[PDB]
This record gives structure tokens, C-alpha cells and sequence, in this order.
RNA sequence: AGCGUACCAACAACCGCAUCAGGUCUCCAAGGUUAACAGCCUCUGGUUAAAUAGAAAAAAGUAGGUAAGGGAAGUCGGCAAAAUAGAUCCGUAACUUCGGGAAAAGGAUUGGCUCUGAGGACAUUAAUGUUAACUCAGAACUGAAACGGACAAGGGGA
RNA sequence: CUUUUUCGUGAGCUGAGCUGUGAGCUAGGCAAUAGUUCUUUAACAACAAAAAAGAGCACAAACUGUAGACGACUUUUUUGCCUCAGGGUGCUGUAAACAUGAAAGUAAACUUUUACGAUCUGUUGAGGCUUAUCCCUAGUGGUAAAGUGU
């Protein structure tokens, strides 16, 4: 049934490992990946403005931190939707249903 | 295995050009909680080899003991060792009988505690303890007395003894010869590449023999090497487990921030001279000498100085956390 | 073809890697080969609509016969080095498939006096 | 009057057996830094495609980078690599066909910021006004002593 | 096969003792035949169909990195683990913003007032970063699919 989440991910501790001309492309698939697999869906949709986020630095260094929300709607029933959420600080943000 | 760490000591050596001076030696760490005694095994001798004749079990085991024999725990029934503990004790008073009748070698067969370390792993390890002594009848009232105890770590092993070790090195995969083996390396001139033997034999032996030296895997070897010494003993009962008669600021062993890649030590240990194979976390077997040494440094009592227990990660300027606070007052 | 399952390659295997999921067959190398896969599935498929006009109940269904044939190849070129060219072949194939339903002295009268006599004497 | 006039011109339309990293004649030519149509970055116009993609990432290779103390002990042999390089101001031997050698060899300087001085034209009277354009000298402050900061760019001697 | 009788030997019977089992003692009555030999079908161990007496785990999957070309290996699957956060321990070297604070000097209104100015100082041992193979924490939110063999 349908879900609403908050949460935070940190992109540096999973682009450490790859090349300068991988780094913001590793992070995108690893950002579909975890949304998957936290939400049971193999259905999966980025919405631009994050993929525009990722990439407002070049390819060579994403940001080290973002913020998301994920939505599961009913439409291979059901679907995620990941957007994208605007912080001045990530200090104290914690994940909640 | 812990890690390792420092020490200052003061030499009694007549005639060294060292003799009256302080120094400074690496050690090593090996975390000693105490294992749990479980059941008894015989043997005899035969043209054959040594041959078994029975095994009997304590009355009651633990469920880390009973976790090493299951692949997968925690989707099983967990029936391991539940009919055979309820047993009438003639039968194995009768059994016992026969060992100490037919018998000339007991072993006791004991396991650790993975829970009392900061290790992921719930699986206890079993070993088998050969016991020396006495006559037969002896051992066996020896080992009885023990048969769902504690073995502390300091009932085996004395201060300044020598010790034997046993364990696993570090592995490293697929390896050239000029790492596995350390052959001179070629000249730059070389056409198909330099890392590499130039010949692999004569003519005419119409074969490679099994004494040249190839590529192949490196690490993950077995070892066992002699005349490791003790230097300290430590209690997880004691506050000041790392001062000593010289430097009364009461510690711990653990360096300030933890063990690094190990976690806190925080039962009682083991302090070694040197050096030993393996990781961290890595199991480490120990073993009295096969015969006592007697020469003047496995007599020789040894007396510390001082202990250090500043930060290995960096380059760790405090003993203690106390001192790090004191030294620049209130921050913002 | 979702690489939940192996085929455990037995005869044409030269090189073939080492793997996983051929514990299930008592073997140590297979592959997921998609397409050979898909073209196997159409015709089970064309099977099955074949046995529903003749009136056949498809739970009871068995392969008796399963035979894969080469068939004539294609040709292409490839070029190599010294101003030479080579063939670059392909190997197409033929399949065919059956399913079936499934359930679930001489007198010698003179041999005659022997026997008789025979088993007379163990008795 | 008659004949030609589409399109490619290589990036897959030409020659090389091919949709081959090769070969193949002319014209036009922006901004910044500079001696510079060099090197590096950019606006107009063009493109984001190459007989494949994903993951893992050890031996060994190929194209690169760094290395304490020593400094050719290596090798037939300093092969390969390293060191030097732009401008300005000083100083330059033997020998010589008197023209050279010569950038011989050697030495010092170089950023930023705030100032001072020197180089023209025009029109009313030694005075008065109106106006440019790039160069070259000197001084005070300033900084983890750095400044041809990237690019570009001689090793020398008997 | 009958008769007269003895001794050992044990099931039910507690070296009472019937009887089971073997070995004998008297006196008798009653068989064998396939036309001259063709291996004298004779042992040991199995299996099948009937009748009676007895009755669990591993692989896969998601984690782990003490392991690693791939296989293989070390681990966990609800006091565990993954995640993010707080805290510790370290690395770098004092953030952005304001200040009618400083600054070699400069020009422009009538002791001050306005303007420009490399750089410096105060708030500031500040700001940023720290496991992906660092340490601690029943802190937050999660912990999915039901497949294969025996
Ligand atoms: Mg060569
Ligand atoms: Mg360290
Ligand atoms: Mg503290
Ligand atoms: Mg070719
Ligand atoms: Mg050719
Ligand atoms: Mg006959
Ligand atoms: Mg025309
Ligand atoms: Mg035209
Ligand atoms: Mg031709
Ligand atoms: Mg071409
Ligand atoms: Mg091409
Ligand atoms: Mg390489
Ligand atoms: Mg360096
Ligand atoms: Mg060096
Ligand atoms: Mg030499
Ligand atoms: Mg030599
Ligand atoms: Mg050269
Ligand atoms: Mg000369
Ligand atoms: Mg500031
Ligand atoms: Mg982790």
C-alpha cells in the first residue's frame, strides 16, 4: 500500500571507489538502486531536478550529501517516485515515515 | 589479536653496551577471555596411530557451542545435543572406567566465548587441550572437577614464561615471483616485459622441475614459531591495568579512541614481546614449550616502566582523554 | 533468463567459467544464454496451443522428444592484417518438439524323468 | 545560337579488395593572455560519433607519476630519463682567414597595490585653455621568501 | 512306524519339575524298482510380490571482508544486522558576514566631513572533513521475496 519517506544519503561513501569520469553517474545508479530496494519496487523514476542537482558541479565531484523523498503510488502494480528536497544545513535530519 | 603498543623497560644485561639504560620494545595484545570446559576424549596406542575410544559430554551446553555445528541457526529447529545430555551417569561412569583402564592420552575439549569480544561473529571455536601430569587415574579426577567451568587465562600460563604460537598469516591473492620469491628484477631493456624469471631450466631434463620459483598465491599460510615472551598479565577486575610502580595515572589497556579495525579491549589479556601472524581479530592458538627453557632470558623477570596508551590513529599527543581537555580549557 | 537458474554446459564447455548456481546440477560451470531461451519459449508456446484444439488437459503434458539439427550457415567477410580476408560464418539450427500424456515348455520325455528324479533326491 | 549547371569532396560518396587511424590541389578567418595565424580557455557555425555494452578489479602488459641515503658503482656504450630555458641589467678566455668564436663561461632581478617623473597635437595670445596613445624609468607598503607561478621554453666545458 | 525304558539339556516352570531339545535301551513291521553313464540341478550372497509380528538438513537470497581473477573461503538474518544521526579519536589551519576598526598614499566640500585602497585585526584553535576495510550507542527508520535438492 501506498508510503510516503524522508531520508538522507551521503554520495561519498559510495563514489570513493571509482574514476573522475564516473563519479556523478555511479551516484545516480546507486541512488536508484537504494530507493529500489528500500521500497520494493522494481519500478523506479528520478525526477529531473535531482538528476539536475546531481550534476550542477560536473561530472568530477557530485555533492557529499542529499536529501530525498519517495512516494510509492498504485499506477508491476506499483511505482516509486524520488524527488528532490532543498536544505540549508543537514545537521540534525534523521529519516521518518 | 588485538594490536600492538609500546613499552619502556630497564635492561640487566653485564657486559652489553645497553646495561643500565632505559629502552623501548613493540608488544603485541591478544584478548584472553576465558573458555568453558565440555567434555573428556581418550586414547591408545597402536601400530596404527593413537586410536579413540570413546567421548563424554558435560550436562549441559551453551547455544554458542551448539551454533558451530549448523550452517544456517536461525532457521532451524535447534535440536543439536538435546537427547544425549540425558543420560543415566552409569553409563558414563562405566565409560570413564574403561578410559582410565585402557587409556594412555587425555585431551579436554573446550570452547570460546565470542560474545564477551567485540566480534561479529556468535560461533564459538573448539579446540582440543592435551593434559600432561600424573598417572591416568589422576588426570581423570583432574578433568572431572572441570567439567562446566571457567578456565581463566592465568591458571595456563605464569609471568615471564616462553611461549609458543599458532595461527593463520595475512593473505594477499595472486602474486608475481618477484614478490612471491624476490628474484632479481630485469633490465628496462626487456622485450616482453621485466617482472619475470629468464630461464626455467636446462635443455635437457625435458621438463620443469618443481624447485623453480613461478607465479601463484601469496598468504593465507599456516605457521607456528617459538619464544614469544610474557610481559604482563592483565584483569579485566583491575582499574589500573596499564600503570605502573613509576607512573601511578590509572588506565586502561585501550588507546584513547579504540583498538583501530578491533574495538575495546575489555576483559583480561595477554602482553607479548614481538610480533605474531595474522589480522586483527584473527584467532591465535598458544602453546607451552616442548620442552622448559631454561637460559638466562626465559629465567630473566621483567619489570615495566611505562605503558603507552596515547592514539594510533594520527599521531596521538595524550595518554588520556583528561589530559586532551586540560590542555586548551573551554573551547567554543 | 533472469539469472535466478543455470544451464550446466556439459559438452561444448571449452572455457566456458565457473559458477554459482551449478551446485543444483552436480557441476561447476553454466551460463544464462537469453536468446536460445526465447526461441525455445515460442515453440512451447506453439506447442501448448496445438494440444488445446485436440482436446488435451495441459497438466498431464510430457516432452518425449526434444531434437536440436545445424542448418546450412550464413557468410560474411572479416579482414586481417597483409591485405587477406577470412570468414566470418554464422550457425543457425533446427528444433522440433513432442508432448505426451501420461498416467500415474518343451516335454522330452526322457528330460521329464530327470527332473522328477532330481527333485526326488533333495527331499 | 550550341553545350555544362542536382549532390560528395572525404567526417562512411575519391584511390588503397571494405562504411580501412593512410594518401589527396586552392580561397575566407572573431575575443582574452602573448613577440606570435604558437600553446591554453571562450562567442558565431558544427557536434556529443566511432566493427559493442555492464560489473569486478589480483598476476602480467602498455602509456604515465613519485621515491629516504648514495650519485654511473649499471651497461659494449649515460641507451632512456633528469637538469637548463622568456625578458632586463652586468661580465665574457684560448684561438682566428680579423668577418668570428658568443646565448662562450658566469652573476643579479621579476607578483600585487598606492604614487612620482619623461616622451604629442590643436586654437586664442613669453600666458591662456581643449584634448589623446602606448611605452620606459624611480620610490613606499604588502605576503607561510613567493612571483617567465599553468602554458611555452638551449645543458655546459677540455 | 509302534513297544519297554535311561541320561544329559532349557524356553512357560521354582539343583519341585511337566514339556521343548539332543543321545540311547528292549521287542517287533514296513518301504526303495523309471530297462547301461552324459553336472550327482544339492553352496554362498541378493532381489520382488503378497501374509503376519514390530511407529530434519543443505543449497539458493539479502548482509559481511579476517577472503578474492572466477569458483572457493570467513560471517549475520530480530538483545542481531543495514542505515542515518549524536558522541570519540584524528587531518587541515582560523570560514561566510559585519566593524564611523587599522593601512604607504591619493582628491574634494567648507576641524571635521565625505570618497578609493594590496593587505592586517576582533567576534575565531574557527570552518570543513573523518569508513567506503576507524571506535561507542535496546538513539531514528527498516529487515524483502517462498524457489531447488534430499
Ligand atoms: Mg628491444
Ligand atoms: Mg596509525
Ligand atoms: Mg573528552
Ligand atoms: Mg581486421
Ligand atoms: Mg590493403
Ligand atoms: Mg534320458
Ligand atoms: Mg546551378
Ligand atoms: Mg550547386
Ligand atoms: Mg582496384
Ligand atoms: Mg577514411
Ligand atoms: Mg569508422
Ligand atoms: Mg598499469
Ligand atoms: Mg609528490
Ligand atoms: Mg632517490
Ligand atoms: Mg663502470
Ligand atoms: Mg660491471
Ligand atoms: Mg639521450
Ligand atoms: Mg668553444
Ligand atoms: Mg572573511
Ligand atoms: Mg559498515
Amino acid at each position: 500500500k501506498p508510503v510516503t519517506k524522508f531520508i538522507t544519503i551521503n554520495l561519498s561513501k559510495l563514489t570513493h571507489k571509482v574514476c573522475y569520469k564516473r563519479k556523478a553517474p555511479r551516484a545516480i545508479k546507486e541512488i536508484r538502486s537504494i530507493a529500489g530496494k528500500l521500497m520494493h519496487t522494481k519500478d523506479v523514476r528520478l525526477d529531473v531536478k535531482l538528476n539536475k542537482f546531481i550534476w550542477s558541479k560536473g561530472v568530477r565531484n557530485p555533492p557529499k550529501r542529499v536529501r530525498v523523498k519517495l512516494e510509492r503510488k498504485r499506477n508491476e502494480k506499483m511505482y516509486t517516485i524520488v524527488e528532490h528536497v532543498m536544505v540549508d544545513s543537514y545537521k540534525g535530519l534523521v529519516n521518518e515515515c | 589479536k588485538a594490536g600492538m603498543t609500546h613499552i619502556v623497560r630497564e635492561v640487566d644485561k653485564p657486559g652489553s653496551k645497553l646495561h643500565k639504560k632505559e629502552i623501548v620494545e613493540a608488544c603485541t595484545i591478544i584478548e584472553c577471555a576465558p573458555m568453558v570446559v565440555v567434555g573428556i576424549v581418550g586414547y591408545r596406542e597402536t601400530p596404527k596411530g593413537l586410536r579413540i575410544l570413546s567421548t563424554v559430554w558435560a550436562n549441559h551446553v551453551s547455544d554458542e557451542f551448539r551454533r558451530r555445528y549448523y550452517k544456517n541457526w536461525y532457521k532451524s529447529e535447534k535440536k543439536a545435543f538435546t537427547k544425549s545430555l540425558n543420560v543415566p551417569e552409569a553409563t558414563k561412569n562405566c565409560l570413564l572406567k574403561r578410559i582410565e583402564k585402557y587409556c594412555t592420552v587425555l585431551r579436554a575439549i573446550c570452547h570460546t566465548q565470542p560474545s564477551k569480544t567485540p566480534l561479529r561473529m556468535k560461533k564459538a571455536h573448539i579446540m582440543e587441550v592435551q593434559i600432561n601430569g600424573g598417572s591416568m587415574k589422576e588426570k581423570l579426577e583432574f578433568v572431572k572437577e572441570m567439567l562446566e567451568k571457567n578456565l581463566p587465562v592465568s591458571t595456563v600460563f605464569n609471568p615471564n614464561e616462553m611461549i609458543d604460537v599458532i595461527s593463520v598469516t595475512k593473505g594477499h591473492g595472486t602474486k608475481g615471483v618477484v614478490s612471491r620469491y624476490g628474484v632479481k628484477r630485469l633490465p628496462r631493456k626487456t622485450h616482453r616485459g621485466l617482472r619475470k624469471v629468464a630461464c626455467i631450466g636446462a635443455w635437457h631434463p625435458a621438463r620443469v622441475q618443481f624447485q623453480i620459483p613461478r607465479h601463484g598465491q601469496k598468504g593465507y599460510f599456516h605457521r607456528t614459531e617459538r619464544n614469544k615472551k610474557i610481559y604482563r598479565i592483565g584483569l579485566k577486575t583491575d582499574k589500573n591495568s596499564a600503570s605502573t610502580d613509576a607512573d601511578i595515572t590509572e588506565k586502561k589497556i585501550t588507546p584513547m579512541g579504540g583498538f583501530p579495525h578491533y574495538g575495546v579491549v575489555n576483559e583480561d589479556f595477554l602482553l607479548l614481546k614481538g610480533c605474531v601472524a595474522g589480522t586483527k581479530k584473527r584467532p591465535i592458538t598458544l602453546r607451552k614449550n616442548i620442552v622448559p627453557q631454561v637460559s638466562r632470558d626465559a629465567l630473566a623477570q621483567v619489570s615495566l616502566k611505562f605503558i603507552d596508551t596515547s592514539s594510533k590513529i594520527g599521531h596521538g599527543r595524550f595518554q588520556t582523554s583528561e589530559e586532551k581537555v586540560k590542555y586548551y580549557g573551554p573551547l567554543k | 533468463i533472469e539469472k535466478k537458474r543455470c544451464v550446466p554446459f556439459r559438452k561444448y564447455n571449452g572455457g566456458v567459467g565457473r559458477t554459482n548456481q551449478a551446485k543444483e546440477f552436480n557441476h561447476t560451470q553454466g551460463r544464462w544464454p537469453a536468446k536460445s531461451c526465447k526461441f525455445l519459449l515460442n515453440i512451447l508456446d506453439n506447442v501448448q496451443a496445438n494440444a488445446e484444439s485436440r482436446n488435451l488437459d495441459v497438466s498431464k503434458l510430457r516432452l518425449i522428444h526434444v531434437m536440436v539439427n545445424k542448418a546450412r550457415p550464413g557468410r560474411r567477410r572479416t579482414y586481417k592484417a597483409h591485405g587477406r580476408i577470412n570468414p566470418f560464418m554464422s550457425s543457425p539450427c533446427h528444433i522440433q518438439i513432442i508432448a505426451r500424456e501420461i498416467n500415474k515348455i518343451s516335454n522330452q520325455n526322457r528330460l521329464k524323468n530327470k527332473s522328477v528324479k532330481k527333485q526326488q533326491t533333495v527331499q
